[PDB]
RNA sequence: GUGAAGAGGGAAACAACCCAGACCGCCAGCUAAGGUCCCAAAGUCAUGGUUAAGUGGGAAACGAUGUGGGAAGGCCCAGACAGCGUCGAGUCGGCCUGCGCGGAAGAU
RNA sequence: GAUGUCGGCUCAUCACAUCCUGGGGCUGAAGUAGGUCCCAAGGGUAUGGCUGUUCGCCAUUUAAAGUGGUACGCGAGCUGG
RNA sequence: GCUGAAAGCAUCUAAGCACGAAACUUGCCCCGAGAUGAGUUCUCCCUGACCCUUUAAGGGUCCUGAAGGAACGUUGAAGAC
């Protein structure tokens, strides 16, 4: 499993050789087990866990009773992770950013930062035409997007000017610098993405 | 044909077991087993081999499953022997249970977990003896280990089937 | 290994055989004369 | 007079359950297609679905003769330039092996509304076993 | 000869090919070419064969113990052919022919 | 009663008769490194000098600097030598 | 390549068995139930009267107005809207 956190913000850690070490903090919290999902209800081994403290007028009846059910207090989110063959959780256990104690690198996955509409220069590193030469209202514009008569389309996937970050992205094989369990806090080598606040899954590195 | 047309005699120990299209041989050393090709008549002394009907194959397969079965006696009556050699300096193999370990120039060592039912032995660093019951297991496993460093054809080194003529050419 | 439309015996140990539905000469004497029809 | 025509209203609808274990794929799905449309009824109307539900079940043991079992190729396109996607039939076998059945039976019926409704009264199964007890489908052997 | 100046049915689609020349109406019948497992009307028709290549459903010289049929030979229980005198039954490769196989690489 | 043209730029997309990388047979393959043929299209696959050039030659790189199809791809996308 | 007949031999193949590549299917990342085949799981909410006519998934009234949603406002490392 992994663990639900928040990225605090990045610093570095000075070793005592003299290495400057980037790091994301990221505040992991107790994640209370909301949910067991097992394989004769539901199909398949999950835990469904809450981080945080949300406020009681925005959790809804529907949310409160799932949280009732528990017998945990209102996070700000419901975060499922897949289990393993061995791995049992109950429902209300708490379980600390001490999971990562032992592990020596993880996968962080948060949502990008927005970039809103964005040109193909910028989304797809497209080339810039000449910016004189004669260039007539043409500088950062696409160029051709397709061929001609045959095949007289455009093709599926053409990188075109469009919405860009704001969507899931992971890091992996990202570095623990530092398991601080004492102030819920992960250190992990190098950038993660999304703004400081977001939210961030963190999971022990798939590839290895 | 005239292989299927032979019937395999049975020696005494070594108990037949025929049911449906599958076989078993069990002796001394060991019990073997085989489902014949479906279009394959065997007759218990001697197994008899003739082809059954509505078939064009037949005797090929009767042919087949006379050798495989003759084998198959032999191999829980006497066994099957294969023996490899070693050439080339600085090449050795050591048995450790069922896996053999093999010193074949390379710059790792080679670990071949020889197969159920196959024991060997190295009398010396520079050869293996293959035992077993199944013929085919046996010529598999002796393939497989040659197969580590097949006998080169300018000084014959290699893993080489002890039988084996390896013919050596000169360099250019 | 020579693929060629047109494979033969090139010596007496030559033998011809198909496998997969491929003419093949197989030689126990000179790899040279291992030939496949394509 | 006028000739009758079946009406979507009132028209009778049978279940069936068929084992497909060991029946030649094609042999099973003209069968299968024939009786979706309703060709063996004599209120047989095209305009009309007139046809049975039919459960097959084993679909993953359906036969085919030859080396299609290896050979048999489904193609589809994805949509996205160079997206020419392959399967063998004993790969759709492993992977999705009622999609063997149901791809036969797609192509045997009728192009268009009352096809696509055809085919929705088919209901197959991988294994030995339906959930439509309730239905009480009747044993139909092909 | 047809199209042009000709509809209809067939050849997926397809002026000029095949069948066939539309005065009008019919929710009758018989046929043509072409067809009859499902899309899709009609044989999952009958009998005897061939093919195993999805050949059928693209491609030549040429290559090959694929496989079927026919005629005729050489050698052979005075032991042939293959394997190692032994061994006990066929063996050998030309001919003609049917159907297959390789030869066979292209761009959404 | 108009289907805009060489070359460049931008952006490509497919084929495989494969340039590199991967697998392999033969070699007049000791090794190293080649030659040749087979399989393989996943990804990758120079910058400059000269010239409108494509190309080519030249300099210097690179694992490699592939060959073709796409209205000799792409001017309601740019340029206009 | 193994075993192995057809074809007493031989033969990687006909039966059977084993290896074998950046191609293929996965494994990694992202989208994804309009997957109309519209799936699953958890939680929450509403437990009134009444009369017609075309007696039916019929129609209207009186009362009721939940969960939740939307709207509005303060806004955002979200955003053309
Ligand atoms: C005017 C026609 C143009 C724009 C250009 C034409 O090129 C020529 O015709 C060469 S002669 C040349 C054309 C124009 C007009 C006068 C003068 C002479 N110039 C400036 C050219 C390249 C072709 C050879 C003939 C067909 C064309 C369509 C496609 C194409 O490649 C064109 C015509 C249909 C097109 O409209
Ligand atoms: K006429
Ligand atoms: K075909
Ligand atoms: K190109
Ligand atoms: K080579
Ligand atoms: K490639
Ligand atoms: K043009
Ligand atoms: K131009
Ligand atoms: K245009
Ligand atoms: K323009
Ligand atoms: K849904
Ligand atoms: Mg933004
Ligand atoms: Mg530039
Ligand atoms: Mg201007
Ligand atoms: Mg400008
Ligand atoms: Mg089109
Ligand atoms: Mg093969
Ligand atoms: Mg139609
Ligand atoms: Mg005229
Ligand atoms: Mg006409
Ligand atoms: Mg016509
Ligand atoms: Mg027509
Ligand atoms: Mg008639
Ligand atoms: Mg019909
Ligand atoms: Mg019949
Ligand atoms: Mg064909
Ligand atoms: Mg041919
Ligand atoms: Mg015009
Ligand atoms: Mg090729
Ligand atoms: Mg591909
Ligand atoms: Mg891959
Ligand atoms: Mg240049
Ligand atoms: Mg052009
Ligand atoms: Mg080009
Ligand atoms: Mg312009
Ligand atoms: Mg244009
Ligand atoms: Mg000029
Ligand atoms: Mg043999
Ligand atoms: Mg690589
Ligand atoms: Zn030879």
């Amino acid at each position: 499993i992994g663990l639900v956190g928040k990225k605090v913000g990045m610093t570095r850690i000075f070793t005592e050789d003299g290495v400057s070490i980037p790091v994301t903090v990221i505040e992991v919290e107790a994640n209370r087990v909301t949910q067991v999902k097992d394989l004769a209800n539901d199909g398949y081994r999950a835990i469904q866990v809450t981080t945080g403290a949300k406020k009681a007028n925005r959790v809804t009846k529907p949310e409160a009773g799932h949280f009732a059910k528990a017998g945990v207090e209102a996070g700000r989110g419901l975060w499922e992770f897949r289990l393993a063959e061995g791995e049992e959780f109950t429902v209300g256990q708490s379980i600390s950013v001490e999971l990562f104690a032992d592990v020596k690198k993880v996968d962080v996955t948060g949502t990008s930062k927005g970039k809103g509409f964005a040109g193909t220069v910028k989304r797809w590193n497209f080339r810039t035409q000449d910016a004189t030469h004669g260039n007539s209202l043409s500088h950062r514009v696409p160029g051709s997007i397709g061929q001609n008569q045959t095949p007289g389309k455009v093709f599926k996937g053409k990188k075109m000017a469009g919405q860009m970050g704001n969507e899931r992205v992971t890091v992996q094989s990202l570095d623990v610098v530092r398991v601080d369990a004492e102030r819920n806090l992960l250190l992990v080598k190098g950038a993660v993405p999304g703004a400081t606040g977001s939210d961030l899954i963190v999971k022990p590195a798939v590839k290895a | 044909s005239r292989v299927a047309k032979a019937p395999v005699v049975v020696p005494a120990g070594v108990d037949v077991k025929i049911n449906g299209q599958v076989i078993t041989i069990k002796g001394k050393n060991g019990e073997l087993t085989r489902t014949l090709n479906d279009a394959v008549e065997v007759k218990h002394n001697t197994l008899t081999f003739g082809p059954r009907d509505g078939y064009a194959d037949g005797w090929a397969q009767a042919g087949t499953a006379r050798a495989l079965l003759n084998s198959m006696v032999i191999g829980v009556t006497e066994g099957f022997t294969k023996k490899l050699q070693l050439v080339g300096v600085g090449y050795r193999a050591a048995v450790k249970g069922n896996v053999i370990n093999l010193s074949l120039g390379f710059s790792h060592p080679v670990d071949h977990q020889l197969p159920a039912g196959i024991t060997a032995e190295c009398p010396t660093q520079t050869e293996i003896v293959l035992k077993g019951a199944d013929k085919q297991v046996i010529g598999q496993v002796a393939a497989d280990l040659r197969a580590y460093r097949r006998p080169e054809p300018y000084k014959g080194k290699g893993v080489r089937y002890a039988d084996e003529v390896v013919r050596t050419k000169e360099a250019k | 290994m020579k693929v060629r439309a047109s494979v033969k015996k090139l010596c007496r140990n030559c033998k011809i055989v198909k496998r997969d539905g491929v003419i093949r000469v197989i030689c126990s004497a000179e790899p040279k004369h291992k030939q496949r029809q394509g | 007079m006028k000739t009758f025509t079946a009406k979507p209203e009132t028209v009778k609808r049978d279940w069936y359950v068929v084992d497909a274990t060991g029946k030649t794929l094609g042999r099973l799905a003209t069968e299968l297609a024939r009786r979706l449309r309703g060709k063996h009824k004599a209120e047989y109307t095209p305009h009309v679905d007139t046809g049975d539900y039919i459960i097959v079940l084993n679909a993953d043991k359906v036969a085919v003769t030859g080396n299609k079992r290896t050979d048999k190729v489904y193609y589809h396109h994805t949509g996205h330039i160079g997206g020419i996607k392959q399967a063998t039939f004993e790969e759709m076998i492993a992977r999705r092996p009622e999609r063997v059945i149901e791809i036969a039976v797609k192509g045997m019926l009728p192009k268009g509304p009352l096809g696509r409704a055809m085919f929705r009264k088919l209901k197959v199964y991988a294994g030995n076993e339906h959930n439509h007890a309730a239905q009480q489908p009747q044993v139909l052997d092909i």
